[PDB]
């Protein structure tokens, strides 16, 4: 009740942004969607083949971290960039940890 | 510019003239029909705003000589002609034909043209019977324009300007009252007979004292400089002759003893003062104290009777600041000066006033004077604001005697004698303003029909004086104390003073040359107390002594005492106990006069030996009314400031209005309300300024402004208590209601309101409880009652309350609900009762903290005996099941409101309009339109959220078209830009309202859902259907 309340319909709602998490629909507050309120629950997709390609050509790049030297910097397969589509069922499940097996 | 006046038999409708010589000095022959402007000279504390006049030329008239109508101001050419006035030529002849005009006409003549049903015969009556002509004519708000007939009855919003039909309405009223027999112009009628009115050897008038200061300048005739100042005296009527020694004349009549010699005057012509009077400065009623109506015949006398009196012995009054060293020395030097700077008649038995700027002060001057010539100064930077009476004493006569009233001083052959101080009583203010002439810091006036304290302190201070001028010797003393901070305390006694005729000291405490410091010296500053109060009682007239702020000196027992802590504390108690009883017989009749800030913490002993008691309280509405009819008036608008152009209030103002918006606050808050509109306005004129423009001869306060600062004066007080602000949500701002306005409005308007009428019944309805899903504006209602209303909005978020201690309840809850019976009428806002107060049946492990919260807020809130403050307790909730027996219907909390899915077929328009203002839309797509093509089952605040997200669209769309015109732009110029300079080169203005055509709506309908199922309704349609347990 003190959550549902401080933020919205008084002196607080000047400006502030709001931005959750959850694990589910089911144990959050029927307080959603609302104007006053978190409301416009944006989609998160299951990511297929097509975000496979995504997600490698973001791994192909630690972007300027480092401009000097790139994580995996030196690399072979050039050609077949999209190494990894192999990978379409692994819902992009923490490819880090696939990335330190290579390093 | 100067002009010399002459009063014109009068037309009224008939133009004044222009001379041929201010129409070559600023001569036009595009603008034949010079329009003048005037300034006329009066009476007052500044000339009233100028005339515009429209002028016929005349060649026939005198070097700067001018000609006005007599009958347009209702004076008469019987009465004294003013030889002079001043003029301004209007810049262009720039005016304005004004926006609206009213007139009031008699029963019989309005009958008479409203017969005609052809309304142009009635504008040509304008002309056949009044000779108006559009665009020749300009009128004024107010004016009578015949006796017992035609009158303006207003101009608006301007007080003057042109007339055409062609876009004035030319309103016209009905007086079914006759008042237009009352409401004539004609400050004249003749007298029946000059013979028979008394006799020449002996009339019989009342004196008063003149309203305002008077000026050489203005007089008619020319009396010297050096001599003849000073004294004058000013006649109403053919009195005059009466007198058989007319204006000009000297006259020295007097009810007793020593006569006293002045000199005549008719008064000027423009006077608003009643007739059937003799009008004197203070400096002669001074000395007659009652006795009004005054003897009064010829007595002439040939010039001075006395050329000199060889020495004089004169005394000064006591008085408070009459009896400092600080002041001593500017004392003497303006004694000097006045003395000095003319030469005067003076008499025993009489009392010479003195006025000097207590600014002055530790300011020395150190050549200005006996080393250098006789003028010396511009006292328009050598102010003054305080007065002293210094008693003419006995003085030298030569051989002569008897006609002692001619004596005088040749600054050479003679010299002034100071004996040490004589004892006189000063004039009761009923029957004479000294603040008013003098134009000081002002004292408002009270009375005492509506301030009951007032009536009070006024009637102990009139006994404890008339009881020991009879022979009963009265100890009467008070103290003053408030619940709030800065109420009137010393307001009060010093009106008393005034209204009493009564002498005061004013000492504050908080000044004293010491602290409560710890090394004991509570001897030096009640030392110094008493050292400083004694020295006027010797020959003080019947006083009071008023101490300010008794509470910083008064300490109280028990926080953490040092030794010396106990000693100060009884020393003090003591010393004061023994001051205060020990004048009781030092001096009869005077009377100790305390304030004190918490009655709490004034020591017990004090308490107990202390008299009478009045309780001061924050103003009633009816009260306020008089407050705002004296800070909003002519003089205490005008006395601050410089300029020569005067301001005044607009007659529109509502005092209605005023009194109830200011509700609660103070009266320092008012003035802090009426200096804000007053600078607000002028800025506003400095803006108008900036073009040659119009309306430059005044600024008027005006209803708008004067509103809007309400709430300026509304926050500054909440930062002071009560931090927490709220954005506006006007009463539009919000539809679909209906019947919960109703009841709103039975709960928190009509009973609050009219009380002269509403019994104001032994209980009242505590509060409004609403109920109901989320969504339906019942957060809404409580911002919007902070908005429209002058509550202020206390409010405490859930749980707020409770607090990691055990113990929470004073932590919170006890402290904020008292701070709302602390505070002036103010709601309690709760949300979420639910949370607050669980049913105390459904009992809690671990402390059972919600059985603490509950039992102190049932405690704190209901029963209410002797405590109907307004403390209208207002709240929310989701589901009125788990609130406690709190609600069981004793009308604590109780006035179950309920708010619910709307009827079907316009309220969701009403809903769609109300959140639609301040929007735009200008198409033919109707709200109609809208309001059917959205399905039911949308609710509330989704109606919100289909607009908001329509909005997005629109700006969606407008960000796009942004994007197509700069990308646009940046292909032909402007190749390297991307922001702030491309937003500071354009300049749109058509596109930059952003208006909606279309089609958001549509995909608003199509993105949009219900936030709230049937399946989520059901759960709140249970409860609904529980009716509480009904
Ligand atoms: N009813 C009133 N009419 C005119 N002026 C008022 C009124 N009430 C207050 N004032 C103004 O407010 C001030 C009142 O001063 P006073 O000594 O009475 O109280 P205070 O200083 O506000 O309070 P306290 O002595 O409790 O600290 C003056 O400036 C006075 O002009
Ligand atoms: N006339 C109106 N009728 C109904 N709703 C309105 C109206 N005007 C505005 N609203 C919307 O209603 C909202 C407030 O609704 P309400 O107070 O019932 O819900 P809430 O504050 O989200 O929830 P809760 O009442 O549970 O605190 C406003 O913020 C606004 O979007
Ligand atoms: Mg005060
Ligand atoms: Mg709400």
């Amino acid at each position: 009740n003190q959550l549902l309340t401080q933020m919205d319909g008084a002196e607080g709602l000047d400006g502030v942004y709001i931005l959750a998490a959850t694990s589910r629909p089911d144990l959050i507050d029927s307080a959603l969607l609302r104007p006053g309120r978190l409301d416009k629950s944006v989609i998160c997709n299951i990511p297929t083949e097509s975000e496979r390609l995504d997600i490698l050509q973001a791994i192909v790049n630690s972007k300027d971290k480092d401009t000097g030297q790139k994580k995996f910097a030196l690399e072979k397969n050039a050609d077949l960039k999209l190494i990894a589509e192999k990978t379409a069922g692994f819902s992009g499940a923490d490819l880090q940890g696939l990335c330190y097996n290579a390093y | 510019m100067k002009a010399s006046l002459t009063f014109s038999l009068s037309g009224i409708y008939a133009p004044c003239s222009i001379s041929r010589d201010i129409y070559l000095e600023y001569g036009d022959k595009k603008a034949e029909c010079l329009y003048g402007t005037i300034r006329l000279p009066q009476y007052g504390p500044g000339c009233t705003p100028g005339k515009i006049v429209h002028c016929v030329l005349d060649d026939s008239l005198p070097f700067c000589s001018i000609v006005v109508p007599s009958k347009l101001f209702g004076f008469m050419p019987t009465q004294p002609t003013m030889d002079f006035c001043y003029f301004e030529p209007i810049l262009d002849n720039v005016v304005p034909v004004l926006d609206s005009v009213t007139f009031l006409i008699n029963e019989q003549l309005y009958s008479k043209l409203m017969d005609l049903p052809q309304e142009m015969q009635q504008i040509q009556f304008l002309h056949y019977k009044y000779n108006i002509n559009s665009m020749e004519t300009v009128v004024h708000s107010r004016d009578i324009l015949t006796s017992g007939l035609c009158q303006i009855l207003n101009c608006s919003p301007f007080p003057q300007g042109l007339v055409d039909f062609t876009e004035t309405q030319l309103i016209l009223v009905n007086d079914t009252e006759q008042k237009l027999s009352a409401l004539k112009y004609a400050n004249e009628d003749e007298e029946y007979a000059l013979p028979k009115i008394g006799t020449n050897s002996a009339l019989s008038i009342d004196l008063e004292s003149l309203p305002c200061t008077i000026s050489r300048d203005l007089l008619r005739p020319a009396p010297h400089i050096n001599d003849d100042n000073s004294i004058y005296a000013f006649t109403d009527a053919e009195t005059l002759l009466r007198l058989d020694v007319t204006s000009g004349s000297f006259i020295t009549v007097s009810n007793m003893g020593c006569v006293r010699l002045v000199k005549l005057f008719v008064l000027l012509l423009p006077n608003g003062f009643k007739k059937r009077t003799i009008y004197a400065p203070p400096k002669i009623i001074a000395s007659f104290p009652d006795c009004s109506v005054v003897t009064i015949s010829k007595s002439n006398i040939g010039h001075t009777d006395i050329p000199i009196a060889n020495q004089v012995f004169i005394s000064r009054v006591g008085g408070w600041l009459q009896s400092q060293k600080c002041f001593q020395n500017i004392i003497l030097t303006t004694l000097k000066k006045f003395f000095s700077e003319s030469k005067r008649i003076l008499c025993q038995n009489d009392l010479i006033p003195i006025a000097f700027d207590s600014s002055m002060a530790d300011l020395n001057i150190a050549e200005e004077n006996d080393e250098s010539d006789d003028e010396d100064e511009l006292g328009q930077y050598y102010k003054n604001d305080s007065l002293v009476w210094f008693f003419v004493t006995s003085a030298e006569l030569d051989c002569f005697s008897k006609d002692n009233s001619h004596f005088i001083i040749d600054p050479n052959r003679t010299k002034l004698i100071t004996t040490n101080i004589t004892n006189r009583r000063p004039l009761p203010l009923s029957r004479s303003n000294l603040q008013r002439y003098y134009g000081f810091a002002e004292t408002f006036y009270y009375d005492l029909h509506i301030f009951p304290y007032v009536r009070q302190l006024v009637n102990i201070l009139e006994t404890s004086f008339n009881c020991s001028q009879r022979g009963i010797t009265l100890n009467a003393s008070v103290l003053l104390h408030s619940t709030t901070n800065n109420v009137g305390k010393a307001t009060m006694v010093r009106f008393a003073s005034k209204y009493l005729g009564i002498h005061l000291l004013e000492i504050d405490c908080l000044s004293l040359t010491s602290n409560s410091r710890q090394l004991d010296s509570t001897s030096k500053i009640i030392g110094y107390i008493r050292a400083k109060c004694e020295n006027v009682l010797p020959y003080a007239s019947p006083a009071v002594i008023f101490l300010a702020h008794l509470d910083s000196i008064l300490l109280d027992v028990n926080a953490n005492q040092d030794p010396e802590a106990i000693k100060l504390q009884k020393s003090i108690n003591f010393e004061m106990s023994k001051l205060l009883d020990d004048f009781t017989f030092k001096f009869p009749g005077t009377t100790f006069v305390g304030s004190v800030n918490n009655i709490d913490n004034v020591p017990s002993s004090f308490r107990s030996h202390m008299r009478f008691e009045i309780l001061v309280p924050v103003p009633s509405e009816a009260q306020r009314l008089r407050i705002f009819q004296w800070y909003l008036s002519s003089h205490e608008l005008n006395r601050d400031v410089q300029q020569k152009v005067p301001v005044s209030y607009m007659d529109n103002i509502s005092f209605s209005s005023l009194s109830s918006y200011s509700a609660g606050l103070t009266p320092l808050d008012i003035k802090s309300i009426v200096e804000t509109a007053r600078m607000t306005a002028t800025a506003r004129f400095y803006q108008e300024s900036k073009k040659c423009g119009w309306l430059p001869q005044s600024i008027l306060i005006t209803q708008e402004d004067l509103s809007k600062a309400t709430s300026k004066a509304r926050n500054e007080f909440s930062v002071s208590i009560g931090a927490p602000q709220i954005p506006n949500v006007t009463w539009d701002d919000i539809g679909g209601i209906d019947f919960v306005k109703g009841e709103i409005l039975d709960t928190i308007d009509m009973p609050l309101k009219h009380p002269e009428l509403f019994t104001s019944g032994m209980k009242k309805r505590s509060g409004i409880l609403f109920y109901g899903p989320p969504g339906t504006g019942k957060t809404l209602m409580a911002k919007a009652i902070a908005t429209n209303f002058s509550l202020n909005f206390f409010s405490v978020k859930g749980p707020e309350l409770l607090n990691m201690y055990i113990g929470e309840s004073e932590a919170n809850v006890r402290r904020v609900f008292q701070k709302a019976r602390e505070a002036k009428p103010c709601v309690i806002f709760f949300d979420q009762i639910d949370s607050v107060a669980p049913k105390r049946g459904n009992q809690g492990d671990s402390g059972g903290v919600m059985d603490r919260i509950v039992s102190q807020l049932l405690a704190e809130l209901d029963g209410m005996s002797t405590d109907a403050d307004g403390v209208f307790v207002i709240g929310a909730t989701n589901r009125p099941d788990l609130l406690d027996e709190a609600l069981l219907r004793p009308g604590r909390f109780d006035k179950l409101l309920y708010l619910g899915i709307p009827d079907t077929d316009t309220k969701q328009l009403n809903i769609l309009e109300a959140l639609t203002r301040k929007f735009v839309l200008d198409n033919d797509v109707k709200l109609i339109e809208l309001a059917k093509l959205c399905p039911f089952n949308y609710t509330g605040a989704d109606f919100y959220a289909l607009c908001s997200d329509a909005m997005l669209n629109a700006m969606s769309r407008i960000a796009r078209m942004v994007e197509k015109k700069v990308s646009q732009h940046n292909e032909l110029t402007g190749e390297n830009i991307s922001t702030r300079r491309w937003f500071d080169k354009i300049a749109t203005k058509e596109d930059t309202k952003v208006v909606v055509k279309m089609e958001d709506f549509l995909k608003a309908q199509e993105q949009l859902t219900p936030s709230v199922s049937r399946a989520e309704l059901n759960h709140y349609e249970a409860v609904r259907a529980n009716f509480e347990g009904a």
